[PDB]
């Protein structure tokens, strides 16, 4: 089987930096893309960038100035960090997966357990 | 480096007899490019610089006496003096110049 | 994902399988602009060594500007430079450079629509105008030439350095440089540009995974130095297809095993090279230079490819398939030769030439017989034919040896054609038919001789 | 100026006329010299990192000198190197370097005559001896070894940088570098050198108009490091002909329109390439790499050129003219292909391959039929054949389409030759006749069947 | 030493002699390593210009490291790498980088045995890790962040410059860069590598005499970047044969002297190129690009060579010897052309073309007749054919002219073959016999017209 | 004929630098390798590096840190210099010759007249 474990604080004061780590198990990071989706309470999901198999990233245009996604292959870990977090950014963060350069990839199949983030002082 | 082992250390003899010295190489001295053997016999008279006697274990240097003509193969070579002479009282070195430059101990000849 | 080489002794050809190629089918032009300063007159008087160095750097900058103006005089400097040339001419029209300047004033990146009706992304890599006007221009204007900080000079040099390296690479190449160096476009800037490109997510992922091939396939065209703007078009590739099934075909001469010299007829499949799937048709790449190969993905370029119907694939597993006509070459030279494939080596020995296959630890382990035979890549690390030495690669993957009767056997050497660069199975068949027709015409001649 | 590209459907060949070419037919060699310093011993004892940097730069200079000495040991390193080699050997004679050394002690340019009887200009681009001996040598000599200013170190590095880059280029290129970089000869120095050449005013003007082509056609041969002199021969081209009428010829395959495979006979004129007028005879350039093009002005190199009688001109407008016998090839492969001319494009479609011509705003606008057809460059912007894509260059000028019956029609497929490379119309007229003679004598044979 | 260039007018072929040879038969891969520092976080809070420059240099270093990591992602990046990539994956195995890192701690050069069973020499060219950790890392760690002096910034730039240029070359060449630049391996370090290579002392001497050819034949494959190590395999050539007698063969077309067009049959021996002696067999080099030529020693490369029996040498002095069957080309084009040998030139004139030989002072001195004729290199300095011009090299050595009847005379033009890429005397005579059999059959037919 | 003449001092204090020069006559230095051989009293010969025709050198592995051999073609001179000379290094020095890359040469034929070196203070 495969699994994703999420670590790091959820609550953060406004206009600070929020960090989080998704540690994977059951597959090689050098073969699986790892996105980061966000669900505000009582609202649908929205995309918050991605980091490819080669280490490159494609941030969302709205958060491109604050979002930051990194990856380490040896530990099989992914790191997400956001800056200048404001009240609107309270949500639940999921370190969802992806597949290959094909449709038959199970686009967003195995999602993390989900980490709540309440942005308040 | 390939180490030369020459024997005997000293070889006493009387004039007109036969003298044979044997030199052994730690590793094969044959060259695969030109198909030759890179060993040379040198003779050093007392108080004199060494004189090239033989190279290729067969060919002699120009101007050397014909009484010195050794032979050998692989890692075993021998120098033989057909007619020992009174003025041929010298120390003889076997030398390799394939992978580096090294010399033996020196075979000593003394007339009696 | 797993390469399965298959060697067919019927033609003794090695066809690889399971490649995930990505054909290049388009171009995208980014107008990379640098903000120069139109400074030509020096007014301050200073004999200091630092001031002399600053003036020397400014002279180098002016000479670079003049060289770029000469390159513009060389401008306009298929499908490789056109859109670069097209943007070169558009920026020459009145007001276009001004609109680029106005759009890029606010941000280092923008999307600008020009009078030609095409909108392109413009990237301000270096702002030399701001540095020149704000830092060294005030010192150069005042009569004191007050420079108490050496570092600025070095900083200036650094800020100037890229431009010189931009000019030099241009000057030797007359405004068309490939591959795009790290001075035309930094890898960080290139990666940031791939995200602003109007493409799918798959294309961004593909060209972010393999960024070096993007540089190898890219271009940089001098367009215009004017109005304190140095604009060159970086023409990045565009991969319309991604992860398509691609496979390579290596071919080696197949000659008769006759010991007597003269009866050697060699049949080599000429469709050697790469094949990819694209829009239901096979893109064939004969030249081995165009298709770069990464670990498993065969990046290619349809700039010189040939479209073919799908049944050409059926010619690989079936030589005599009626669907497609395979291309072969008939020659007489039976020189022993070997080709190192991805998962082994094909070795063709004829005449008195000797062929050996050796391992690093076991020494020489195999001796090759007459004909073309294939050796795997594990347990055999080198192959020496005659005096030449081809090293067998150590790539990991399944390899299959298929027992096949040589196709040269069913063709009689006397009627077999010679030195035919490119032919076809039906083409050689009709050549044989015409030769046999001449044969039976001669038979009719001797029949008439006997009867009369 | 007015490029009148005329396309002939008789052979479907596009001839672009009205070019003002400038052939090159010789070289002028300048002995570019750098005054070095024969410094080998350092007497400095200083642990300061500035003195360490000075010593490191001096060590780099010494290693560059040693590398240049190795390159001289490589010296002497058609018509490409002879003049450089000849001056290389002359400078090796006793006193020949000394006269150049003693002739430039007052000026940076002079024409010196050597023992070979040739007088050449000797530019002195860099004087490193003066800087080394007057600035850092006194610092090294004193036991204090106090470097006064860091800008002295920076200036030393900047001056030495040209020599280091020259050494790097020579080492990677084994002493012969082309195109001449801006380190061997700056564009300002090259422009000043063209004015001192003993040539006409037209040659100087043409060279000053196109300096980039001069660099592309230039050379820089390392000659000698000796007697505190590093001399390399920069041999610039020389254009004995200027504004001669030059024209290009592009050819495309012409095959039968029959859809059935095997009946397509392809003819393609092999005299493609450039032609120029020179001394009453036509200089023919078979490959297009030699003849660069810049704004209707073509620049050509005569080393690969072939002289031809003027009558070859009427070959272009009349392939059956008895004055000249043009060159063609006969092949069987009828692969659809496109060739991009100067004012349009020729596209040959056969079999089931599809060919389209499209404008960027109107989409697909034209569909091509079987055969070779030509399209202009205005109103049509792209041509896609099968899966591959070609342009049409945006060059402006009159383009003429000439209605011509395909010459392949008069050539019967049964007697048409195959896989030919450099045949000719008079070459291909009797081997067919012999073929019919082969028929005729075979016409006797069944007559021998009939009449006995 | 004495180059005895002998020209044979029989086939008008020029064979040089007296050329020493140094064949390349092996590779020696040295793991050149650079000690990087794994620094990713900057703790400085200073806004000084020197601190800004330091941060810019560190950012350039980090971007270079990232580019090298991308190049590693391109790794493994045909023995030219087959032996070179075998060390890359060995270094990928756990602990294999650590053993090199530990063994090279004491000395900057050491022989290290790896898990593959092969021991290779490792050389620490640049210790960037020590410089970064000991000089600028303490400055970064402190909150003050005060650079001691700008000379430290300049030294950091100079040290990082080699790594930046290494990364630039790797990025533009995708890792495999050749020739090995002076940034990959300095000439002094290359000489030390040759000294410490285990080889015959003759090989050490030969490599020390010609280091430029070593660089031209060398390679530099990017292997790995990991664990604060940047390892690239520099695989130098290995010359197993030295001072072997080699010889060149230049061939020129030999066509009929008839002025009437169409009757000229051209014979040109196709075995032209270099030959060398090696283990009792002749190594033939089809093209002249592989065999670099020094003053007398023709360094070569057996990676493309072909082994041949010894008696092929007897082919040069006797083309009709039964020992070897030489290679020729039978064409029809009789274009006048010249080939410049080592000690003169062969000039072939046919038709109405004119050929002249001229001296610098005496002017034009000789006019060439029909056929191929050879002119020495002393007393003649230039040869002009038609409108094109070549030299004759002024190399010093004996040249012998041999009177030989044209072999093309013995071949009848009617039965002579055409456009044959590579024939042989046995092949030509057997096809001549076949054509004569055909004419004999037609004679039998015309006789069968009678007889009854 | 051919000859070699050796100059320079032989006696030197320990842990000093000892220089020596060999001037050749009768042949060109640009064609003949010029080795350097050592002979301690009451002992056989030993190798002390070499400088090739092209100026390159191959020192002995034991003496590589101190031995230095240079040459100049114009005056046809060879220079040897050793550093940190100690008591053990008292010997007899020969500026011996060599041949060509091919074996067909006299390996060490024309030796110098011999320069004694007694290392003592």
């Amino acid at each position: 089987q495969v699994q994703l474990k999420q670590s790091g604080p959820g609550l953060v004061a406004p206009s600070q930096s929020l960090s989080i780590t998704c540690t994977v198990s059951g597959f090689s990071l050098t073969n699986y893309d790892i996105s980061w989706i966000r669900q505000p309470p009582g609202k649908g999901l929205e995309w918050l960038g991605i980091i490819w198999t080669g280490g490159g990233t494609y941030y969302n245009s709205a958060f491109m100035s604050r979002l930051s996604i990194s990856k380490d292959n040896s530990k099989s870990q992914v790191f997400l960090e956001m800056n200048s977090l404001q009240t609107d950014d309270t949500a639940i963060y999921y370190c969802v997966r992806a597949g290959a350069d094909y449709y038959g990839s199970s686009p967003l199949a195995y999602w993390g357990q989900g980490t709540l983030v309440t942005v308040s002082s | 480096d390939i180490v030369m082992t020459q024997s005997p250390s000293s070889l006493a003899v009387s004039a007109g007899e036969k003298v044979t010295m044997s030199c052994k190489s730690s590793q094969s001295v044959l060259n695969s490019s030109n198909q030759k053997n890179y060993l040379a016999w040198y003779q050093q008279k007392p108080g004199q610089s060494p004189k090239l006697l033989i190279y290729w274990a067969s060919t002699r240097e120009s101007g050397v006496p014909d009484r010195f003509t050794g032979s050998g193969s692989g890692t075993d070579f021998t120098l033989t003096i057909s007619s020992v002479q009174a003025e041929d009282l010298a120390v003889y070195y076997c030398h390799q110049y394939l992978y580096s430059y090294t010399f033996g101990g020196g075979t000593r000849l003394e007339i009696k | 994902q797993n390469i399965t080489e298959e060697f067919y002794q019927s033609t003794c050809s090695a066809v690889s399988k399971g490649y995930l190629g990505a054909l290049r089918t388009g171009w995208y032009t980014s107008v990379i602009t640098i903000e120069l300063s139109n400074i030509k007159k020096n007014k301050c008087n200073g004999t200091d060594a630092k001031i002399k160095l600053i003036k020397q750097e400014l002279d180098k900058y002016k000479n670079a500007v003049t060289d770029l103006q000469l390159l513009m005089q060389s401008t306009p400097a298929g499908s490789a430079i056109c859109s670069g040339v097209a943007v070169c001419k558009v920026l020459h029209l009145e007001g276009e450079v001004n609109k680029i300047k106005s759009a890029l004033l606010s941000t280092n990146k923008a999307v600008v629509s020009l009078s030609n009706g095409v909108s392109v992304l413009t990237f301000k890599v270096l702002d030399l105008k701001n540095y020149i006007d704000k830092q060294l221009l005030p010192i150069l204007n005042k009569q004191s030439c007050s420079i108490p900080n050496i570092e600025t000079v070095i900083e200036f040099q650094q800020k100037n350095n890229r431009l010189l390296e931009i000019t030099r690479e241009f000057s030797v190449n007359a405004g068309v440089t490939t591959p795009v160096s790290t001075y035309m476009l930094t890898n960080s800037e290139l990666l940031s540009l791939i995200n602003d490109m109007p493409i799918t997510n798959d294309q961004k992922k593909l060209m972010s995974n393999n960024v070096q091939i993007v540089r190898q396939q890219s271009y940089s065209i001098m367009c215009i130095i004017k109005e304190e703007v140095l604009a060159y078009v970086v023409q990045l590739p565009l991969y319309g297809v991604i992860d398509t099934p691609c496979w390579k075909l290596h071919t080696s001469p197949l000659c008769t095993t006759n010991t007597k010299e003269g009866s050697n007829i060699c049949l080599t499949r000429t469709d050697r090279g790469w094949y990819c799937d694209n829009a239901g048709s096979v893109s064939f790449f004969p030249q081995a230079e165009t298709c770069k190969v990464q670990s498993n993905r065969v990046f290619c370029d349809t700039m010189n490819s040939r479209t073919l119907p799908s049944e050409v694939n059926l010619c690989n597993v079936d030589i005599f398939n009626p669907k497609y006509d395979c291309k072969i070459m008939t020659s007489k030279t039976d020189v022993s030769s070997s080709v190192i494939t991805s998962l082994g080596a094909i070795v063709s020995c004829y005449g008195k030439t000797k062929c050996t296959a050796s391992n690093k630890n076991r020494g020489i382990i195999k001796t090759f017989s007459n004909g073309c035979d294939y050796v795997s890549n594990k347990g055999v690390d080198t192959v020496s034919v005659g005096n030449t030495l081809y090293c067998v690669n150590k790539q990991e993957g399944q390899s299959l040896y298929v027992k096949g009767e040589p196709i040269i056997n069913f063709y009689d050497p006397l009627v077999f054609p010679s030195d035919e660069f490119d032919a076809s199975i039906s083409q050689v068949n009709e050549k044989i038919n015409q030769s046999l027709a001449f044969i039976r015409k001669s038979d009719e001649l001797l029949s008439a001789i006997g009867g009369y």
